[PDB]
């Protein structure tokens, strides 16, 4: 019963269990989806809203760090949003400090360091959410996933939420040598609407941004028109 | 540092550290205060004359100031940093206002600080009731006691410790409001009688009047318990 | 359930309890709404209502600054502290560049001061709703702020106790209420406020705030004389 | 951030988190000192867990300064905490009194931070007993410091596995008389009686205080003495 | 000047297995003379013994202080405290002031029972340590001092020797400066034994 | 109660070190280093499942400092959490001493760090095994010679001829330790050093391994910087294991 | 002060005059300005004696601390770098003038270490008030890879220079050779300054100086 | 974390703070430790743990400040403790700092009552907040003063300490307490209370001899004031007596130890009598 009350704790198999239970916090969560192409990178997001009457641009679940790079929140939003300030915190230390855009490599680092210090004390508790770093800083386009546990890791392509395994095969049926980011708004936004369960999440709009040679290596919600 | 909640409120609205401090108070030995016309007596038991502790006079009855006096009842240890604090207040008071602090004061800073015990994380409550007699410089005199929750009430005869509620009911049934040094004396002795053992060598009783602070001596005392005792005898025949 | 003692606890099925059952404060509080139109937000909030001659009055509805209030639902402490938050983070606003926070930021500043709540051991979630209604170069904005740190941007909502039939009456009108003015609004947001009253009781100056702010319009509660312009004249027909 | 005691008293009186780490320091290697009259040794086994740790690298004895150096048993990772401190010490001692620290005040002064963590909150105890060998104007010392912060001297002792076996056979052993070169002699027999396998300069590590200093034995040094036994 | 105020010379002496170290006996401020029975030196153990000059307050805080200390370690240390680490302790706690420093000139004269060796250390009021194998000295005097021991001061004296050149040292020294004098109290330790003698001078 | 805070169980175990070793082994990666006459070489199993995470990305190796690089063994983001401090811990030296951290001094003040969390409650152990490797200059000559220090959950620091740590870090072992009765292993030539690690690492993993499921650092006494090997280095290696 | 070093072909010397002044006046004849800070490093001082005491001490008792934690021989790098950080610190309050010699496996070192904590690496150093006189003699007769005794003469030469022509320095030349090796520090390697006049020994007979009140305690 | 809180400094049900009555369970397991004040001076006897031949003295140069079971505090207050020797030490440097803090303020020495009262606020400070367990120590200080001469103090875990004409503390206090009743009187050589003293610590201990491998002695008294140094302060008053702390040598020992052999012997040719 003890084993896994607190996050400072590993069990006898030698696992962090409220770390691996914040992961299922992400599992459970709208799905997510990206890709890392030479134009750039995109990440369509999957809003599952509540109500009818939102506004459009509701519980927004990307947010651009920098101009260069952008996180996506898969998992608990409030909890997203304290990584995007975190991650903003350093791309602006990277500008203020060192005047240059903060690397993706770096900026995804600085986000696990950062994710993962929560996993390590008694007296907070892990993340709920899998940021997607999205980045075309002078490291070229970079698309990043730290999970809950604070492992970071590099990707052309991701899914992350509760049809990841389904959109994960969608997303192997590209060609991430070929594809442009015109492409993969399209591909990527297609990928969501065919995962999407039509009967149980009635309610939802796919949020798409991208940073691409297109958006001036920006870090930009694509337009309405490209979205479907 | 370690400022863990201690003092929580329990389901019935219960503060149990601060009922638990008061279950450390009953078994703490009983003290008395009896306020006369012209004078405050304060009467304690002590834990009887085991041949070792010293023949030297320690008194069991703290001097705060000049005017104040507290008997306490609980743990011996807390009670000394409470006097300790008090004793303390009354000179950092002189120092402040050059007056001498109202016993009243005293009172409601000894009772703030034990008010606090039972709400600073990290702390257990004060295990200690108090009992303060003392005259205002203008010539009034008061008695008090204050108990672990840090609620402080003025009394014109008070008892803390074993069987308090034993000797309160005893003592509101006697207590007689004018009462000469001699007579209030009297009283405290019969009072701490009724649940102290039957031993004269046991109760140490202090008598303040203005300016004039005085123990009886085992001499001046044994002429009293004598005389109380054979008054208790009188009122065991009529019963 | 060994698992809803700690905010800092994780469920094994990926649920914060601590989170959820903060919620429930939000959701027994007494019924608020918003209501925004193209130039106006209203605020209508439930008070409680007076038994027999006797009257209470508790501070439910709050101005922020000129351009921005609130409405809370659930642990009026709560509320009290986050409205002197957002008093405090205005001020500041206004006093660094002389205009009005914009209310996209001020909505990511309250989500932000949420969940510093709800990951630290010490701290607990604020057990309050809020209905930040603003006006801004934007224009009008309505966001319910909710325990969870969540928060919602709204063209309608209610929240609190009885709230889903409010939210029913509000789903039926709410796609009509840009072309609205603003006393076709605060029907509307009465008619719902309405909705979320017990068995028999009706709306009246003594048991229902409005508040509105828009265009050219400061954040205003109206109580008494100021209400009974929409208050008297008003009767909820099916 | 936890400042809550994690050693504290039972209703038996005894402190269980202080009696689990004088196990902790019992389940160590085999450590072991003899005071002479002229000197004193302290030698240590340090048993590699394969062939391919470079044995130079475990450090069983330790310098804490010119004149005393130690050797311990149980968690090495804590004693190493002890030790740094210990060296802290020795300095700091130096920095104020232009002089060597006495034994006696230095096993003062590790017997308080074992204490510390005896007692303060949030840390459990140090789980490793420490042999502190040194030389100051009262002669020769050998100290055993637990983890408890209880500290002994002694003439011959063992601390580790084999540890009751090598204070029976220290008893018979040891003399008064016993010079340096005889206790290192006598040291390296009793390490020989618990040990499985031949010992080497590679197996064993042996600290000796000699005149005014302690040094380590080199492997070459250390060879000398293990072709006599 | 601070050090001036309260006026005081204090001066150490090495001989064979032996030194003397010797105060004048004024307490002043400035030229205003509040005693003639105020001697600077103060005994730490049998073997050492130290004088301080400087400002009066600071003689007395500081020599509080290291009354402190040498107690401590006595009961620390379960020994006395010899003159090397006493010096290098005072070195040490003047040097904690470096910035904000006491004004005290402490002299320190030891002996080691044993060895016989004698250990003089003069100090400035920010620990600089003075070791010299003659003779140092510190207060209002010092100038006028240093003259008397170069001059009278040979290696290897006897105490009684010793004794005389120092007490002429300190007498005509401080019969040259305003603010120090009405005699002396000097103090020769041996290994064997400590004399200590209070010195006619004048009234002045 | 004595197995999920740091203290000691009755047979004077700390169960959440123990547990934090079990960390090291659960991703069922193994690394191999070896040390050779004038080389250490780190050897990591590199295994990405997924045709779409970028290979590049993810790395158990990393630079300490030009001179130190380590190789993270167990929770890959404790393993970075630990680089962050001891890349922390080399800065911090290199301005308060003047000169670059050597590996067995960043080693113990990794291990010193290790034991703080096994004694102060609430502080979780990082469930990884820290491989340094790098030269160090011997102060007798001023030749470089290569050095492998690991330490471990415990704090335990070692320094070693070779070492496995990972998924059959025992098996691994075991064929080290057979290929060290045989050859002298500090007279090897860093080719010859290379086929014995990438063999305990075949044998280990029970498989046959490619160049792009490896990444291998590398200190030489000639470049001691801490380099990366590239795959076609490794490829010649694999091929030299495959025939003899 | 006048103190000095020079790299010679094995190693450094130090070099250091003895006399310590309070003002005006020779406070100790032979005071040793040559200080130990490891092994292998020498460190001479000029400044304020207190300072120059103190911030030597406190580094070799860090070297010592750090030599164990390292096992490996002090390099004079490592004591450049903790004096200059702490003197720096200081913005100079601390006033130590520093010459740092020793000889690590990178090879000969000698330093300046001023007291706002600037550092100057170089062949031939000099500090303290007789600096410049003693520079002269340095500048004058150093050439590269000179003997031990080439260099270890050029050092007392360079020393006298400020013994003769600088009031703050005086008495005779301690020398220290640092190499590879070992540390020889030679005191009194040159003492120009001898006994002009025999000490006429004035004899005051016991009982000259006149006694009030005398206290015996035997021991 | 808050989850594995012994709640240490908390009241009990019954009013009682468990880890102070553990902590005074713990003292009973340790050596005993008797204290007889008499007028002549105080002694402390205590039972040292029994000596392996392996043991080493601690060549320590002054002899009278430190023992196994005796502590000097200051040159006129001594102590012994039983409990956790680890927390003795602590104390007993927090107490030498008290008493030398206040000879450094008043120059003069502290009051016994008055080290007794800051030596136990340090403890009660750790039954009421932080945490952590209380001091596992009782002292017996025994020491001289001008106010009230020669004191001997017991001192408990909890805080609370009490003046003592004679007392125990340790293995037997019980036994201890009853066989001081019976013996002590007002009116007491030292010589006379270092027999008790002894007869007691040999009673508790059931040895037929008093075992000197086995007993500590430390003995407060006046003795006469040598080093005055007058001169060098003519205005300070030197008391002719100065108190002095000593722990009994073995040779010091054995005849006071051979007195309380031939008293039991004397006392058991007694019992052999009442029989008859």
């Amino acid at each position: 019963s003890g084993h896994d009350q607190s996050t400072d704790v590993f069990s006898a198999e030698g696992r962090v269990f409220q770390v691996e239970y914040a992961g299922k916090a992400v599992d459970n969560s709208s799905t997510a989806v990206a890709a890392c192409c030479k134009d750039g990178v995109v990440v369509a997001v999957e809003k599952v809203h509540t109500s009818r009457m939102l506004e459009k641009g509701s519980n927004n679940r990307i947010h651009a760090v920098d101009r260069q790079a952008g996180i996506c929140i898969c998992g608990l939003l409030p909890d997203g949003r304290a990584i995007v300030s975190r991650a903003r915190q350093e791309a602006e230390n990277s500008r203020d400090i060192f005047a240059t855009p903060i690397r993706g490599s770096v900026l995804a680092n600085r986000v696990g360091e950062f994710m993962h210090a929560y996993t390590t004390h008694f007296a907070y508790r892990p993340f709920g959410c899998s940021a997607i770093i999205a980045s075309y800083a002078d490291d070229g386009p970079q698309l990043f996933v730290s999970d809950p546990s604070g492992t970071v890791a590099g990707y052309y392509g991701v899914a992350l939420g509760k049809a990841k395994t389904v959109a994960k095969s969608e997303l192997e049926k590209l060609d991430f040598s070929s594809l442009t980011c015109d492409e993969a708004v399209g591909k990527l936004a297609s990928i969501l609407h065919e995962v999407h369960d039509k009967q149980k999440d009635k309610l939802y709009e796919v949020e798409v941004a991208w940073v691409c040679d297109k958006s001036d290596r920006k870090f930009v919600h694509v337009p309405a028109d490209m979205v479907p | 540092s370690y400022d863990r909640a201690i003092t929580v409120f329990s389901p019935d609205g219960h503060l149990f550290q601060v009922e638990y401090a008061q279950e450390a108070v009953k078994k703490g030995l009983a003290a008395v205060g009896v306020l006369g016309s012209d004078s405050v007596v304060i009467a304690v038991e002590k834990k009887s004359a085991v041949k070792l502790q010293d023949s030297r006079t320690i008194r069991k009855i703290y001097k705060v100031d000049a005017n104040i006096y507290l008997a306490f009842a609980g743990l011996s240890a807390d009670a000394r940093v409470l006097i300790n604090k008090a004793q303390l207040e009354c000179q950092r008071f002189s120092l402040n206002y050059e007056d001498t602090m109202d016993v009243d004061m005293l009172v409601r800073y000894v009772a703030g600080v034990q008010q606090k015990s039972t709400q600073s994380g990290g702390s257990r409550p004060f295990g200690v009731a108090t009992v303060i007699g003392g005259f205002n410089e203008d010539g009034k005199p008061h008695l008090w006691k204050t108990d672990p929750s840090g609620m402080c009430s003025a009394w014109r005869a008070v008892a803390i410790g074993r069987h308090d509620q034993t000797v309160i009911e005893y003592m509101e049934k006697s207590y007689k409001d004018g009462m000469s040094r001699d007579e209030c004396v009297h009283f405290a002795i019969k009072s701490l009688l009724e649940v102290v053992e039957s031993g004269s060598r046991n109760i140490e009783l202090l008598v303040l009047q203005y300016k004039e602070a005085r123990y009886l001596t085992e001499e001046e005392l044994q002429k009293f318990v004598v005389e109380v005792e054979k008054e208790r005898e009188e009122e065991a025949a009529a019963k | 359930n060994e698992y809803d003692s700690d905010i800092t606890t994780w469920s094994p099925t990926g649920r914060l309890f601590q989170i959820e059952y903060a919620n429930e404060a939000v959701n027994n509080g007494s019924a608020t709404v918003g209501v925004k139109g193209k130039n106006f937000v209203v605020l209508a909030a439930l008070k409680r209502s007076p038994v027999a001659e006797l009257s209470s009055y508790q501070e439910k509805v709050f101005e922020i600054d000129e351009h921005v209030g609130m409405s809370i639902s659930g642990l009026v402490a709560d509320g009290r502290v986050l409205a002197r938050y957002l008093r405090t983070e205005c001020m500041n606003y206004r006093y660094m560049y002389s205009n009005g926070m914009p209310m996209n930021q001020m909505a990511d500043m309250i989500g932000e001061k949420h969940q510093r709540h709800i990951q630290c051991s010490g701290k607990r979630p604020f057990g309050v709703g809020l209905l930040l209604a603003g006006y801004d170069r934007q224009g009008p904005h309505l966001y319910q702020t909710v325990p969870s740190g969540d928060v919602y941007d709204y063209k309608a909502t209610a929240m609190g106790v009885r709230s889903q039939a409010s939210r029913t009456y509000l789903e039926r009108h709410f796609e009509h209420f840009s072309d609205c003015t603003l006393d076709e609004l605060v029907t509307h947001a009465l008619k719902a406020l309405a909705s979320a009253t017990s068995e028999g009781i009706e709306l009246n100056v003594k048991n229902t705030t409005i508040a509105i702010v828009g265009k050219d319009t400061p954040f205003t509660i109206f109580e008494e004389e100021s209400a009974r312009k929409y208050l008297d004249g008003f009767k909820m027909r099916p | 951030e936890a400042f809550y005691g994690l050693t504290t008293f039972s209703p038996s009186g005894k402190l269980i988190q202080i009696e689990y780490a004088t196990t902790a320091a019992g389940k160590g290697t085999t450590a072991l000192g003899v005071k002479a009259t002229d000197g004193v040794v302290i030698a240590a086994k340090k048993k590699a867990p394969s062939t391919l740790v470079d044995a130079s690298s475990i450090q069983k004895v330790f310098v804490l300064d010119e004149h005393v150096g130690c050797t311990y048993s149980g968690m090495g990772p804590d004693c190493r905490v002890l030790i740094d401190s210990a060296r802290k010490n020795c300095q700091q001692y130096k920095l104020m009194y232009n002089e060597p620290i006495p034994i006696s005040q230095l096993v003062r002064k590790i017997s308080a931070i074992y204490q510390e963590f005896t007692q303060s909150g949030g840390v459990r105890p140090f789980g490793c007993s420490l042999l502190v060998a040194g030389v100051d104007a009262n002669g020769y010392h050998l100290y055993q410091v637990d983890p408890s912060g209880t500290f002994w001297a002694w003439k011959a002792t063992a601390i580790g596995t084999g540890s009751p076996d090598a204070k029976a056979f220290l008893e018979k052993r040891y003399t008064v008389d016993m010079e340096l070169e005889d206790a290192v002699h006598t040291a390296l027999l009793t390490l020989k009686e618990g040990f499985d396998g031949q010992m080497t300069s590679e197996n064993t590590q042996v600290g000796r205080v000699v005149e005014n200093r302690f040094e380590i034995l080199s492997v070459d040094q250390l060879r000398d003495y293990l072709d006599q036994i | 000047s601070i050090m001036a105020y309260s006026g005081g010379s204090v001066m150490a002496m090495a001989g064979k297995e032996c030194f003397v170290i010797i105060s004048d006996n004024r307490l002043g401020e400035q030229l205003k003379t509040i005693s003639t029975e105020v001697p600077k030196l103060h005994v730490v153990n049998d073997s050492i013994v130290y004088g301080l000059t400087g400002l009066r307050t600071d003689q007395q805080t500081f020599a509080n202080k290291v009354q402190f200390r040498t107690e401590m370690y006595k009961l620390r240390e379960e020994r006395d405290i010899t003159g090397k680490a006493f010096a290098a302790m005072i070195t040490s706690m003047l040097y904690e002031a470096r910035f904000g420093p006491w004004f005290v000139e402490p002299v320190i004269g030891s002996i080691d029972k044993s060895t016989g060796e004698v250990y003089l250390c003069a100090t400035d009021l920010i620990g600089a340590p003075c070791e010299p194998e003659d003779y140092v000295c510190a207060g209002t005097a010092a100038e006028s001092l240093h003259g008397m021991c170069e001059a009278l001061w040979r290696p290897g004296m006897s105490p009684e020797e010793l004794f005389e050149i120092a007490a002429q040292a300190m007498l005509s020294a401080c019969d040259r400066d305003s603010l120090s004098g009405y005699g002396a109290v000097a103090m020769i330790v041996t290994k064997d034994k400590v004399t200590t003698r209070l010195i006619k001078g004048r009234k002045d | 109660f004595d197995k999920y805070i740091t203290v000691f169980s009755p047979e004077g175990s700390l169960y959440q070190v123990e547990y934090a070793f079990k960390a090291v082994t659960y991703p069922g990666l193994l690394t191999v280093a070896i040390r050779c006459k004038d080389a250490v070489l780190v050897v990591t199993q590199h295994l990405i499942p997924d045709r779409l995470m970028r290979p590049d990305s993810v790395t158990a190796l990393y630079e300490v400092t030009p001179n130190i690089g380590c190789c993270m063994t167990g929770r890959a983001p404790d393993g970075r959490a630990l680089v962050q401090r001891a890349r922390e811990e080399a800065s911090d030296y290199q301005y308060r001493y003047g000169v670059e951290i050597p590996i067995a001094v960043l080693a113990k003040r990794m291990g010193d760090k290790a034991q703080v969390r096994t004694q102060q409650a609430g502080l979780r152990p990082m469930g990884v095994v820290s491989t340094f490797i790098g030269m160090d200059q011997s102060d007798q000559d001023g030749s470089l010679k290569p050095q492998i220090y690991t330490v471990d959950p415990a704090g335990w620091t070692g320094g070693h001829i070779a070492c496995a740590a990972g998924k059959k870090q025992v098996e691994a072992m075991a064929f080290l330790e057979k290929r060290q009765k045989s050859t002298e292993l500090d007279a090897l030539t860093q080719k010859e050093a290379a086929m014995i690690a990438l063999a305990a690492l075949q044998s280990a993993i029970g498989t046959a391994v490619k160049a792009k499921e490896v990444e291998v650092g590398r200190c030489t006494a000639a470049n001691p910087a801490f380099q990366r090997v590239p795959n076609s280095e490794v490829e010649e290696w694999l091929t030299a294991v495959a025939e003899a | 002060t006048t103190i000095v070093g020079v790299v010679y072909r094995d190693g450094v010397v130090l070099g250091a005059d003895t006399r310590a002044t309070e003002g005006s006046i020779v406070a100790d004849k032979r005071c040793r300005k040559i200080h130990y800070m490891a092994p292998n490093i020498m460190c001479c001082g000029a400044g304020t004696s207190a300072d120059t005491e103190a911030v030597t001490n406190m580094v070799s008792s860090h070297l010592a601390l750090h030599r164990l934690e390292t096992g490996k021989q002090s390099r004079v790098l490592e004591a450049l770098t903790l004096l200059k950080r702490h003197l720096y610190r200081y913005q100079g309050h601390v006033s130590a003038a520093l010459v740092l010699g020793g000889v690590d496996v990178e090879g000969p070192f000698l330093a300046t270490i001023a007291p706002h904590g600037s550092t100057d690496r170089l062949p031939f150093v000099t500090m303290g008030s007789g600096s410049i006189a003693a520079m002269a003699q340095l500048e004058a007769a150093y050439k590269d890879n000179m003997t031990c005794e080439e260099a270890k003469e050029l050092v007392a030469s360079a020393i006298r220079k400020g013994i003769f022509n600088d009031p703050y320095s005086g008495t005779q030349v301690d020398v220290c050779v640092i190499t590879k090796d070992k540390t020889e520090l030679t005191i009194g390697y040159d003492k120009p300054n001898e006994r002009m006049y025999p000490r006429q020994e004035v004899l005051l007979p016991p009982g000259t100086t006149p006694v009030l009140k005398e206290e015996i305690r035997q021991l | 974390s808050h989850r594995y809180d012994s709640r240490t400094t908390t009241f009990s049900p019954e009013g009682r703070l468990y880890q102070v009555e553990y902590a005074v369970e713990a003292i009973q397991q340790a050596g005993t430790v008797i204290g007889v004040c008499t007028k002549d001076g105080v002694v402390l006897a205590g039972e040292k743990m029994v000596p392996h031949p392996l043991f080493d003295s601690e060549s320590m140069q002054d002899k009278n400040t430190s023992g196994e079971k005796m502590y000097k505090i200051a040159e006129h207050i001594g102590c012994s403790v039983a409990g956790v020797t680890s927390d003795a030490y602590a104390l007993l440097n927090y107490a030498r700092l008290s008493a030398l803090r206040h000879q450094y303020t008043f120059q003069e020495p502290m009051a016994i009552e008055d080290l007794c009262r800051i030596l136990c606020d340090e403890k009660q400070l750790y039954t009421q907040y932080g945490g952590v367990r209380p001091y596992g120590v009782s002292f017996l200080l025994v020491g001289w003063d001008r106010y009230y001469g020669y004191q001997l103090y017991s001192t408990e875990p909890s805080g609370d300490y009490s003046a003592w004409s004679a007392y125990a503390i340790g293995q037997n206090d019980q036994v201890a307490h009853a066989l001081l009743k019976k013996d002590w009187h007002e009116s007491m050589t030292l010589e006379d209370g270092m027999l008790l003293a002894l007869r007691v610590l040999g009673k508790t201990m059931d040895t037929a001899k008093i075992d000197l491998d086995r007993v500590e002695v430390a003995v407060m008294r006046k003795v006469p004031a040598s080093n005055i140094d007058q001169l060098l302060d003519p205005f300070k008053h030197h008391p002719k007596t100065t108190p002095r702390f000593q722990i009994l040598t073995r040779s010091e020992l054995k005849p006071h130890a051979e007195r309380a052999d031939q008293a039991r012997e004397a006392e058991e040719k007694a019992e052999a009598e009442r029989q008859r």
